[PDB]
């Protein structure tokens, strides 16, 4: 006869478990004892109940494990396995973190950049706001004329990159124009790209004489 | 809430549960120590799908040398650029751009020690990373 004890502590060295949402998480606590100990789980120090999450959870007493399907942010917390028998009790707590994320092209906030105006010699700025998981790359572009035309052989517009994300550039999401001239007038584009795809929105600059 | 990408982050490795960390002495490892001041990383896309990974504490840039060792360069060079991709289970992976053809990933072993590029393979937990906030 004996109080509970861990049979495989190696699988318990990993303290923090951080996972992307919608994946299945499994926690284990292989144990021994005589008589065979029973197993129960706590979520944040309190009894873990089937109604504590949509769909509840599952367990495999053969594997001393807790299984939570399609996890979401709200599942974040501490999970404790409690192993008991008439002679004693032992426990172990894991921490779970759930982050939602997926490969989607950038999404821009509607309305930005916004149109702008100012007199010759004045200053102005264009702003762009981005939502993107995979690191986004921002280029500020102006539609220009190259060799006598606004559009090339492919019908597409001639573009000049004025600024783009980089350690040699500051404040990627804002394009500030200073001591403007009637030549700066035109269409400015905020093009944001990640490896999945791109997005872009534009605004105009009007120069008053 | 736009602009979350430009906030510092911890790069969590699912292999052992460590946080990627840059040590002043240039060496790089992983620590479950979430208080460690050398794990707050600033990511930026120098080109589409190409990123720099910089310590907000020391200003060093994560990098991989001709062998596959992860060092924290004081100045940004061509060994500091990585290709950030999301994998099938939605974890991030970082492949050395300079050695991209050889599939040399950024990775940590269960024992917290970087798993040299030549030793990293697709189906490994060592390369699976998850960006987490500062808390």
């Amino acid at each position: 006869k004996r109080a509970p004890y861990w049979t495989n502590t190696e699988k318990m060295e990993k303290r923090l478990h951080a996972v992307p949402a919608f994946n299945t998480v499994k926690f284990r606590c292989p144990a021994g004892g005589n008589p065979m100990p029973t197993m129960r789980w706590l979520k944040n120090g309190k009894e873990f109940k089937q109604e504590h999450r949509i769909g509840g959870y599952k367990v495999r007493n053969q594997h001393w494990s807790l299984i939570m399907e399609s996890v979401v942010p709200s599942d974040k917390g501490n999970y404790t396995c409690v192993v008991e028998n008439e002679y004693g009790s032992i426990n172990h707590t894991y921490h779970l973190d759930v982050v939602e994320r997926s490969p989607h092209r950038p999404i821009l906030q509607a309305g930005l950049p916004a149109n702008a105006s100012t007199v010759v010699g004045g200053d102005v700025e264009f702003v762009c706001k981005v939502y993107s998981d995979a690191q986004p790359h921002i280029q500020w572009i102006k539609h220009v004329e190259k060799n006598g035309s606004k559009y090339g052989p492919d019908g597409l517009p001639y573009l000049k990159v004025l600024k783009h994300s980089g350690i040699n550039s500051s404040n990627a999401e804002v394009l500030a124009l200073f001591n403007v001239t009637e030549a700066d007038a035109g269409e400015y584009i905020c093009k944001v790209s990640n490896y999945i795809g791109q997005a872009n929105q534009s605004a105009w600059l009007t120069v008053l004489p | 809430p736009p602009g979350n990408y430009k906030k510092p982050k911890l790069l969590y490795c699912s292999n052992g549960g460590h946080f990627l960390r840059i040590l002043p002495d240039g060496t790089v490892d992983g620590t479950r120590d979430r208080s460690d001041q050398h794990i707050q990383l600033q990511l930026s896309a120098e080109s589409v799908g190409e990123v720099y990974i910089k310590s907000t504490e020391t200003g060093q840039y994560l990098a991989m040398d001709t062998d596959g060792l992860l060092y924290g360069s004081q100045t940004p060079n061509e060994e500091c650029l990585f290709l950030e991709r999301l994998e099938e289970n939605h974890y991030n992976t970082y492949i050395s751009k300079k050695h991209a053809e050889k599939n040399w990933f950024v990775g940590l072993k269960k024992n917290g020690s970087c798993k040299r590029g030549p030793r990293t393979h697709y189906g490994q937990k060592a390369i699976l990373f998850l960006p987490l906030p500062v808390s």
